[PDB]
RNA sequence: AAGAAGCGAACGAGGGGAAGUGAAACAUCUCAGUACCCUUAGGAAAAGACAUCAAAUGAGAUUCCCCAAGUAGCGGCGAGCGAACGGGGAGAAGCCGAUUAAUGCUAAUGUAGAAGAACAGCGUGGGAAAGCUGACCGUAGUAGGUGAUAGUCCUGUAUUCGAAACAUUAGCGUUAACAUAUUAAGUAGGGCGGGACACGAGAAAUCCUGUCUGAAGAUGGGGGGACCAUCCUCCAAGGCUAAAUACUCCUGACUGACCGAUAGUGAACCAGUACCGUGAGGGAAAGGCGAAAAGAACCCCUGUGAGGGGAGUGAAAUAGAACCUGAAACCGUGUGCGUACAAGCAGUAGGAGCCUCAAUUUAUUGGGGUGACUGCGUACCUUUUGUAUAAUGGGUCAGCGACUUAUAUUCUGUAGCAAGGUUAACCGUUUAGGGGAGCCGUAGGGAAACCGAGUCUUAAUAGGGCGUAG
C-alpha cells in the first residue's frame, strides 16, 4: 500500500503560502520563508492582542488628561475626584466624551472639582 | 524457532520462590578463620533476591 | 427457537444454535479474522543489500565538501534500497474453536431476529437450468440470496453458478462473511439441524 | 448477523499504535521518546541482561548452589481436583497419563491434598500424603 | 571401436577454509565450518535396515515437520553455545539385479485448432456501453476491448470437442552393456597428536584418523557416557535400496489489502546500452497527441531557415507533434495603490488617504487591493548552563528520505471459555471439521533424596526462613 506524498504536501503548502500573502520576496513565495514569517506573525499578533489593551488604555488617559487640563484640573486629581464622586464611567467612554463632546466633559469636570 | 535464550549463569544462582527467588550469600568460599562465628551462622543459608533486583532476575530467566 | 418454513411447517430449532444473545465485539473479531484469512501476502521490496550494486564507497569520506556516503543503494538516495523493506506475511489469525463457534451461533440468531434466515422443506432444482432457480427465488421473495443446504446437488449448484448475488453453499463450507454478506439466507430444514449439532 | 459495514471491536479492544518521529503534536516527535544523545539513544542500542556498568553483576557477585536431579524430573504431582478427568474409578501412572493429568514420560506420580474428590477411587501404584489419604477415605476410596 | 572434454540457475555431496563482529578491551571463546576457493553429481542428492536405542508393559532402518526445550548440559561457567530420550505426525520396505541404455506394442498426455446464446426504441451527446422505456440468454453476469460505464457489438466465457507427425509419461515384451558379496584383519582395540560429537580435557564415554602399534574371531565380539561386576541388546571390518525432504535458469495455468515511471528489475524506452575504467569492474538517463493521423492542402511574413499568423481537421489545437493533465521554484507583460529626508529579522496591533465592486434614495456602510503615519518587535533548526549570536545546518522548489518485520517473552485492555483454558505439526472435497502430543493454571518447601498445607534447618516437637482465576 504505497502512499504518495504529492497531494497533500500541495495543499499543506498551499495554506502556508496563502496566509504568507503580501509578504515581501520568500516570505511570500518561498515555503521555508514564509512558514517562519507566518509563525512570527501570529507570535507578534497574540502579543499585541495583550499589548492593544495597554496602548488604547494610553491613548484614553492621553486625551482625559488633555480634557480636563482644559477645564483646570490634571488626570489625576480628576479620576480621583470620579470616584470620589461615585463615577463609573470608563476611561474609554470618558475619552470618547472629552473629544466628542466638550461641554459634557466640563459638566464632568465640574462634578470631580466640586468632590475636591 | 527463536526463543529468548535463558542466562545459563543467572539461573545456577537464582531459583524460584513462591513470590521472589532465593539465593545463597557472598563470602563464604574462603578465608573464614578470621571471620567471626556470628558471621559464619548469619552468612549461610539462603537469603531473597532484592526487590530492586528482582526486574533484572526476570529479565535475566525468563523460564523461571 | 420455534420457526416456520415458507409453505408453513413447525420447525424447532435450539436456542443455543439459534437464539443465542448477540456479541458483537466476538462476531466482529471472527469477521475479521476470516477477512485476514483471505489475504495473500505476496509482495516483496528491496533492502540496501538485495539492490543491483551499491558495493563501493561513493567518494572519499572526507575532504570532497560532499554529505558522507556509504553506498550508492542507501535508503536516503533515489534508486536505494527500502529501509524496513516488505517481505511476504502471514495473515492468518488463531480464532478460538468456541469464539468461531460462537460467532455463528451469534450470526445465525441475528439472523432469524431480523428476518433474514428463510428455512424451506427443501430446495431442489430439476435441470441444470439458471431459469428455474430464478423463478423459485421470486416465489421465495430472496432474489439476492445464500442458499444453504446439506447436500449441494451438481444441478443446482449450475443452475445457482449465474444468478449475480445468489450463491449455493453446503453447511460445511458456509463462513461467517457469507452468512452475513447476502441479503437473505435460504437454509433448508436439514442443514438447520446441521447446525444445530455443528453448534 | 449485521452488516460487514457495522460491525464494531467494542471500546477497549482496540489501541492505536505509536509512530515516533511523525511531528511535534504527536508527542513523540525528532527523539522518538528516546531523550538525548548517549548509547540508549542510539540504533541497535539494548539493555544489556545482567550488565550494571561494568560493577560485577549480581548473578557473579553471588555463588552457585545446588544440583540439578533426573529424578525430579519424571515424577509428577498430582491433586485431589484434577481427579474429575479420569475415566473411570482406578486411579494409577497409567490412569493419569491417558487423563493427561501427568505428561506421559512422568515415572512416578504422587496425590496431594489440593482439592477435594468427588467419588470413590482406588489409588494403585502411587504416593498419597496424609491429608489426602484422609479425604480420599473420606470420600470413600482406597489406596493399595 | 566406444566414450569424454565445454557451457549453464538454485538445491546435494565432498576437499580447503577467513575476518570484520560479540565478549561493552582482548588472547580461550564467538562470529562459523559461515563467506569464499576447489571437486563432482542427480532430478533430487545424502542417509538408510541395527555390532541402533531403551531400561517402559520395551521398541524396531533412513529422511522431514510439531513438541520435548532454551530444558539437560557445555562455557575466560564470561559473551555465548545448546542436545537427547521419548511423545504426535508425513512417509513407509526391505533386499542381494530395487542398474543402465535402446527398440517394439497398448494406453494416456502434450505440441496447431472448431463450434459456441441473447437488444431494441426514445432523449442527451463528437461519439452511448451511461439515462428513460420495454425485451431476451444464462451449465455463458463483476473478462479484455469497442469514440463515455455492454451478459445480449467484437474477441471471449460456460459447454462440447479435433491430430497426419513428433515428444513425454506408464504398462508389457525383448535386446545388449554392466553388476551379481557369502559374512569379512593391519580390522576392532591401544599409545601420541589433532578433529567431530550440544560437550572448550574434563571424571569423558562414543565417532574420525596423521603417527606408532595391534586382537579375539561365536566357548567370540561391540554398545549401554570414566571404570568393574551382573543384566539387556546387537553382530563391524561386502554391496544396494522408493517415499515423505531441498531448490527454480525454465514451461503452463492461476493469484495478489504487491509497484505504477525518482516507484517496480539496473533496465516499461534499441540497457547491462550510453558513459567511466588498462583491466577486473562500475553503471545511468530516457514512457503518454488524438477515438481515428483526420499529423494541418493552400495563402502570408521570413533566408525555399527557424518560428508564427490565417485557412482547414478535430468534441477539443494554451490536444500541433519537446503534443494528456500541466503544480512550484524561477522569469516577463499589464492594471491599481505605495515608494526618491529616511535607519535594522521586514511582521504585527492600530491607522489616514487613494483605487475598485456592491448595496443605499446616494460619498455612508459592507467586501476586496494598497498602506502614509504611530507602538512593539534581534529568523528557524540543532546543541547547550546559557545563542540575535560573529556556534551548527539549509541557495530555492518539486519529488523521495528515518522506530520496521519475524519469533520469543512480560504487563495492560478487550473477547470467548472458565478450575479449567488451548491444541501444534498434520489430515481435510482446506478459514470449517478432525488432530490432546504438548503448553499454561490448579502447591509448596528443600541442593537433593524426600515430604506436602506444609516444608527446610536443628539434637529440638524450640526458634527462625520460605509457603499457606486462570
Ligand atoms: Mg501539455
Amino acid at each position: 500500500a504505497r502512499v504518495k506524498r504529492g497531494v497533500q504536501a500541495n495543499r499543506r503548502h498551499k495554506k502556508i503560502l496563502k496566509r504568507a500573502k503580501g509578504y515581501y520576496g520568500a516570505r511570500s513565495r518561498v515555503y521555508r520563508v514564509a512558514v517562519q514569517a507566518v509563525t512570527k506573525a501570529g507570535q507578534y499578533a497574540y502579543r499585541d492582542r495583550r499589548n492593544k489593551k495597554r496602548t488604547f488604555r494610553r491613548l484614553w488617559i492621553a486625551r482625559i488628561n488633555a480634557g480636563a487640563r482644559l477645564n483646570g484640573l490634571s488626570y489625576s486629581r480628576f479620576i480621583n475626584g470620579m470616584k470620589k464622586a461615585n463615577i463609573t464611567i470608563d476611561r474609554r467612554v470618558l475619552a470618547d466624551i472629552a473629544m466628542h463632546d466638550a461641554a459634557t466633559f466640563g459638566a464632568l469636570v465640574e462634578k470631580a472639582k466640586a468632590e475636591l | 524457532k527463536v526463543k529468548m535464550k535463558t542466562k545459563s549463569g543467572a539461573a545456577k544462582r537464582f531459583k524460584r520462590t513462591a513470590n521472589g527467588f532465593k539465593r545463597k550469600q557472598a563470602f563464604k568460599s574462603h578465608i573464614l578463620t578470621k571471620k567471626s562465628s556470628k558471621r559464619i551462622r548469619q552468612l549461610r543459608g539462603l537469603k531473597m533476591v532484592d526487590k530492586s533486583d528482582e526486574a533484572a532476575v526476570r529479565r535475566m530467566c525468563p523460564y523461571i | 427457537m420455534d420457526l416456520k418454513t415458507v409453505t408453513g411447517a413447525a420447525v424447532e430449532l435450539s436456542d443455543t444454535a439459534f437464539g443465542r444473545e448477540f456479541n458483537e465485539a466476538l462476531v466482529h473479531q471472527v469477521v475479521t479474522a476470516y477477512l485476514a484469512g483471505g489475504r495473500q501476502g505476496t509482495r516483496a521490496q528491496k533492502t540496501r543489500a538485495e539492490v543491483s550494486g551499491g558495493g563501493i564507497k561513493p567518494w572519499r569520506q572526507k575532504g570532497t565538501g560532499r554529505a558522507r556516503a556509504g553506498s550508492i543503494r542507501s535508503p536516503i538516495w533515489r534508486g536505494g534500497g527500502r529501509a524496513f523493506a516488505a517481505k511476504p506475511q502471514d495473515w492468518s489469525q488463531k480464532v478460538n474453536r468456541k469464539m468461531y463457534r460462537g460467532a455463528m451461533q451469534c450470526i445465525l440468531a441475528e439472523l432469524i431476529r431480523q428476518e433474514r434466515l428463510i428455512l424451506v422443506e427443501e430446495l431442489t432444482i430439476s435441470a441444470p437450468k439458471t431459469k428455474e432457480l430464478i423463478a423459485k427465488l421470486s416465489e421465495l421473495n430472496a432474489p439476492r440470496a445464500l442458499i444453504i443446504t446439506k447436500e449441494v446437488d451438481e444441478n443446482l449448484y449450475l443452475a445457482a453458478r449465474n444468478i449475480p448475488h445468489v450463491n449455493v453453499l453446503d453447511t460445511s463450507e458456509v463462513d461467517p462473511v457469507s452468512l452475513i454478506a447476502f441479503d437473505k439466507v435460504i437454509m433448508s430444514v436439514e442443514a438447520a439441524k446441521q447446525f444445530e449439532e455443528a453448534l | 448477523g449485521l452488516r460487514l459495514n457495522e460491525l464494531s471491536p467494542g471500546v477497549g479492544a482496540k489501541k492505536t499504535a505509536q509512530r515516533r518521529g511523525r511531528g511535534i503534536g504527536s508527542g513523540l516527535g525528532k527523539t522518538g521518546g528516546r531523550g538525548v544523545k548517549g548509547q540508549k539513544s542510539r540504533s541497535g542500542s539494548s539493555i544489556r541482561a545482567g550488565f550494571e556498568g561494568g560493577q560485577t553483576p549480581l548473578y557473579r557477585r553471588l555463588p552457585k548452589f545446588g544440583f540439578t536431579s533426573k529424578m525430579a524430573m519424571t515424577t509428577a504431582e498430582v491433586r485431589l481436583s484434577e481427579l474429575n478427568k479420569v475415566e473411570g474409578d482406578v486411579i494409577s501412572v497409567a490412569t493419569l497419563k491417558t487423563a493427561n493429568i501427568i505428561r506421559h514420560d512422568m515415572k512416578r506420580a504422587r496425590i496431594i491434598l489440593s482439592g477435594d474428590v468427588t467419588k470413590a477411587y482406588t489409588f494403585q501404584g502411587v504416593k498419597v500424603t496424609k491429608g489426602a489419604k484422609q479425604a480420599i477415605e473420606a470420600a470413600g476410596g482406597s489406596i493399595e
